[PDB]
């Protein structure tokens, strides 16, 4: 069934002709996150039409306004994606790489097939699982991606939402255990051509472990580097296909 | 052909030979077009397809399959293993290669081949000459 | 019959409708989980499907299929070799403990015990002589199984070309899938009949008494023809009291009533498969042996008492408990699916729906969560999984104190250092198929010079149900045993049994005369010859101590220094008071040796030392 | 009830009782030695 999705993924660059960003009336009194448009474009181009794909975002404040958090790096990591959810390896050790100096971990960015105005249960669960004990101010940037279009929405999570993701250590598909949309609040995201970010990728290049579950260690202590990310169904994600044939 | 499949029907099993004995030129022309136009992603891919046509193997296959003198058992074992080729390359000692194959005897020969496998160390720095021109 | 119909049989199974989907799903995934229903015929079919699909040849090297049972591996190997029409061992073969039937090293399909495969992972961790592995009956969740689940999850990184198939039941297929990277489940229908289920509207006061009451009701409210009954019960003594009770009810007011339990002699186990007449009804009263180890034809009725005799290790006390406990939901369903084999049927459950919902857990707790693990941890250190063991990916992790206690045991024995790392003594002990104490005592018996006796005593100590003690004949059974009595111990009495058995040319009739199980004795000799082979692989000399049996007792102190007690008996380290099991040569309205070492501590009706040897305290600080 | 007048938990209580009994003598001997030191 991957074969159809692989075919479909070739056209993802056409979805970038419709980029919608969730914006409310501006507030200078709270943070704004700035995503480089090139990062968004490439992230969509490597993604999948159905399966959730995810990465960490790293960045820092400009001098002009401390509250303007420029995203500088997307860190794509060993993961195993599903529809509606994704399993992500730990927050990467990247600190021994060049130019990582003075980067914050800003949070995570990911694809979804559903369109919402709030963080869903799998988002609140994975977001809590990643950030609850570590750095609670980290945002989610969710991307609805659908034929013709992508829609970007950024959220902070409440401590009620963090606690709910601690109560819900795992999600069976519709447990709905007093989940509330109000666990999440709108965060100011801007998409910028004025700045260009880059990618960090795992040192063995491969990040999509769909065909490789045995080598996915969700606890795993992976090494990383700067590099151009592979697409979801790249040959190197799919070595068995070339062993069968 | 890139996978070296086996065939029964003489007509189809000569259609394939005609295809591969043309493939090299055609892929090299496609590669040239992309390199001239400046399209990095297809240029890198097309270089791998040119190599694949030359070598009768895919990028997911290891270059011990490109060393014409290599024993088959070693190739197959390494293609099963998760260890990257760029990782197996980093060995400087013959005994270590023997362990890496799980064959002492072949470690001696394959070490020679590894020290023959083409390898680069690269450093780069940039200098701004003008505001516009970078060396 | 005959070598033509064999193929129609294979084509007529529901697994054949989906044969192409099966062999495609294994092409497109390196790991597959399979729910195979009872009438899928999965076990014989898929192995042939994958060999015929080509992997099994010198292209990929052999296929292996694990079983949890020895007799299963042989029986399915015989069946599949005959479906493939080859002499067994030549292209289809098998490899189990004491018995490798593979006439070529390149034998293409190889059925095995999960323990045999696990043993082979130590000598070749990549298992490069194999292209595909099938874990059959993995819902039984054996220790070896559960270990291989983690081991394969890591090893298939190290070998992309190794294909893996895991069989599963419906309670756990999602759970198995999620552990294995959420890799795809495949569900095959089976040719199975409906079973009507009936909860009891209340808790029963005594399930034995309800069981006989419902047995007469099913038997005589129907006329007695054309529908046989299976009744599940917790143990032999409970079971034997039930036959007595049910025969009398017929004589007050035809029926054939038959036992089955693992301790029952094989001739009387076998007869339950033979037919019954029209107009007469068969009824079978059974332990959990009839859930899975044995398969009965013409059963249409089930009575389930809802309780079972589960062993759980208490690590705090260091003590096995055999507890009459509620069963799992899975286990209840497995009992229910004994009816419905041959034709549509019924299951009567001596418990309520709510007790099944809450009081019964869904899955049975896996063996690995409830047994001493020191054999496991020894092996899992022996293959160089380090603090990788201390963080090892099992499906269902053993309790922390169980792990730490097994670590403490290994540290005590000197298999492990104060950091938690394997000693060479550890590595040597791990090459025996043994719990570490029994390897410690054999290695020590070399230096002490009693290897020859130690081999047969350690062999006898491995074996269940060595003596037979039927309901009315406790005196005669013990009288026959007491002809072999050693005043020192049960342990040296086992030596006298094996010596006298041999002096009678290993006679089965002598075994029966003296109330000893010949199955147990032949297995002891098979183990002795295997352990002798392992010693000759480690080049150890098989020295005899002769009549200086104290040398053996000194060796026992090297292995069993925790497992010691003193007369009121009272445990050496924890100080809890304990009892000699009434089978012991040292038990009675009688004998009382002051200091004691023992083979196991076990709570049954009482907190019993299972079998007993006398000791001098000086040996306990000599050896530890 | 007039005419008629967990197992592991009771055993764990017997373990605690036997430990408590044997440790009391050492506690008392510590007090007796403490009294000699104070004297």
């Amino acid at each position: 069934e991957w074969r159809k999705s692989a075919i479909a993924n070739t056209l993802l660059y056409l979805r970038l002709k419709n980029i919608y960003v969730s914006a409310d009336d501006f507030v200078e009194e709270q943070n704004v996150y700035v995503l480089p448009k090139n990062l968004l474009k490439k992230f969509i181009e490597i993604s999948d039409v159905k399966i959730q794909v995810a990465a960490f975002i790293y960045g820092m404040s400009a001098k002009d306004h401390p509250k303007v958090k420029e995203i500088k790096t997307v860190v794509l990591v060993p993961q195993l994606g599903h529809v509606g959810s994704v399993q992500i390896s730990n927050i990467p050790d990247i600190g021994d790489l060049p130019d990582t100096e003075g980067l914050e971990l800003l949070g995570w960015i990911h694809t979804q097939t559903e369109e919402l105005k709030f963080m869903a249960a799998s988002e609140v669960a994975t977001h809590s699982k990643l950030f609850a004990d570590k750095k609670r101010d980290c945002i989610d940037i969710s991307i609805f991606s659908t034929p013709g279009s992508v829609s970007l929405s950024a959220y902070n999570l409440t401590d009620e939402g963090y606690q709910w993701g601690e109560e819900n250590k795992d999600i069976m598909n519709v447990l709905s255990e007093g989940f509330e949309p109000t666990f999440s609040t709108h965060a100011q995201l801007l998409l910028s051509d004025r700045i260009t970010g880059n990618f960090i990728i795992p040192s063995g290049n491969v990040w999509n472990y769909t065909f490789m579950g045995t080598a996915f260690n969700q606890e795993g202590d992976y090494n990383f580097k700067y590099g151009i990310p592979l697409e979801f169904y790249n040959e190197m994600h799919r070595p068995v296909h070339f062993l069968q044939f | 052909y890139f996978s070296q499949l086996k065939f029964e029907g003489f007509a189809l099993n000569s259609d394939i030979v005609f295809i591969h004995q043309n493939a090299g030129r055609l892929l090299r022309a496609m590669f040239e077009i992309c390199l001239k136009r400046g399209w990095g992603h297809p240029t890198r891919m097309l270089l791998n397809l040119c190599k694949s046509a030359t070598t009768k193997m895919w990028p997911t296959n290891c270059p011990l399959r490109q060393f014409k003198t290599c024993p088959v058992e070693v190739i197959k074992r390494l293609e099963a293993s998760t260890v990257p080729w760029g990782d197996y390359l980093q060995l400087e000692t013959p005994a270590e290669v023997g362990r890496a194959i799980r064959s002492e005897k072949y470690g001696k020969q394959v070490y020679d081949l590894l020290k023959r496998f083409p390898k680069m160390s690269v450093t780069c720095n940039a200098q701004p000459i003008t505001r516009s021109v970078m060396r | 019959p005959s070598k033509d119909d064999i193929k129609h049989t294979k084509e007529q199974l529901p697994v054949f409708r989906c044969r192409s989907q099966l062999l495609s799903l294994i092409r497109e995934n390196q790991v597959v989980v399979i729910i195979g229903e009872t009438g899928s015929g999965k076990t014989t079919q898929l192995a042939q499907y994958l060999y015929e699909e080509g992997y099994a040849n010198d292209r990929g090297k052999s296929i292996v299929v694990t079983q949890p049972r020895r007799v299963a591996a042989i029986s399915v190997a015989k069946r599949v070799a005959m479906e493939m029409q080859v002499p067994l061992g030549k292209e289809v073969g098998y490899s189990i403990r004491f018995e490798d039937v593979t006439d070529s090293e390149c034998t293409k399909l190889k059925f095995v015990t999960d323990g045999i495969l696990l043993r082979e992972t130590l000598l070749d961790d990549t298992l490069d002589k194999y292209s595909c592995v099938i874990i059959d009956e993995a819902h039984e969740r054996s220790l070896n199984t559960d270990i291989l689940l983690g081991f394969f999850k890591i090893l298939l990184a190290r070998r992309r070309d190794l294909k893996l198939i895991i069989t599963s039941a419906t309670m756990n297929a999602k759970k198995f899938s999620a552990f294995f990277g959420n890799a795809p489940q495949f569900t095959i229908p089976g040719r199975t009949f409906p079973v009507q289920t009936i909860y009891t509207s209340n808790p029963v006061q005594d399930y034995v008494e309800a069981a006989v009451s419902q047995a007469v009701k099913i038997h005589l409210a129907n006329d007695c023809s054309s529908g046989d009954i299976l009744i599940f019960m917790t143990g032999q003594e409970d079971i034997e009291t039930t036959f007595d009770t049910l025969q009398e009810k017929f004589l007050q007011v035809d029926i054939e009533i038959l036992p089955i339990y693992s301790a029952l002699p094989a001739d009387l186990q076998f007869k339950i498969f033979q037919d019954l007449h029209g107009t007469k009804r068969k009824i079978i009263i059974a332990t959990n042996i009839a859930e899975t180890s044995l398969t009965i034809k013409g059963i249409r009725y089930v009575i389930d008492c809802g309780y079972s005799k589960l062993k759980v290790y208490n690590p705090k006390i260091g003590l096995d408990s055999l507890v009459i406990t509620p069963i799992s939901k899975a286990n209840a369903d497995q009992r229910s699916g004994r009816a419905g084999r041959t034709a549509p049927g019924t299951a009567y459950r001596l418990y309520t729906e709510d007790t099944f919902k809450e009081d019964m857990y869904l899955q049975t707790i896996p063996e690995i969560q409830r047994t001493n693990l020191s054999n496991t941890l020894l092996l899992l250190k022996s293959l160089d999984v380090t603090d990788e063991l201390s963080k090892f990916p099992f499906i269902d992790k053993p309790p922390l104190q169980t792990f730490l206690s097994s670590l403490y045991e290994l540290w005590f024995i000197g298999a492990i250092d104060t950091s938690g790392q394997l000693t060479p003594l550890g590595l040597q002990m791990a090459k025996f198929p043994l719990q570490p104490s029994l390897s410690k005592i054999l290695l020590i018996a070399v230096r002490n010079g009693c290897s020859d006796e130690m081999l047969t005593i350690v062999s006898m100590l491995s074996v269940p149900q060595v003596f037979y003690r039927p309901k009315e004949r406790q005196k005669e059974a013990d009288i026959a045993r007491n002809k072999f009595f050693i005043a020192k111990s049960d342990h040296l009495t086992l030596l006298n049994v094996f010596e006298q058995w041999r002096a009678n040319n290993f006679s089965s009739h002598w075994c029966n005369k003296h109330f000893v199980q010949y199955k147990s004795l032949v297995r002891a000799r098979d183990i002795r010859d295997q352990l002798l082979t392992i010693l000759k692989s480690q080049k150890i000399p098989v020295i005899s101590s002769g009549k200086d049996w104290d040398i053996i007792k000194k060796c026992i102190c090297s292995g069993f220094a925790h497992q010691a007690a003193k007369i009121t008996y009272v445990h050496l380290k924890t100080g809890v008071s304990v009892q000699l099991h009434p089978t012991s040569a040292l038990h009675g309205l009688g004998d009382l040796p002051p200091y004691v070492v023992y083979h196991e501590l076990l709570m049954t009706s009482k907190e019993y030392i299972c079998c007993v040897t006398s000791v001098d305290p000086f040996w306990l600080m000599e050896y530890g | 009830m007039e005419q008629n007048e967990d197992k592991m938990d009771l055993l764990e209580k017997r373990l605690a009782k036997i430990q408590q009994e044997q440790e009391d003598d050492e506690e008392l001997e510590n007090l007796r030695k403490k009294n000699l030191e104070m004297s």
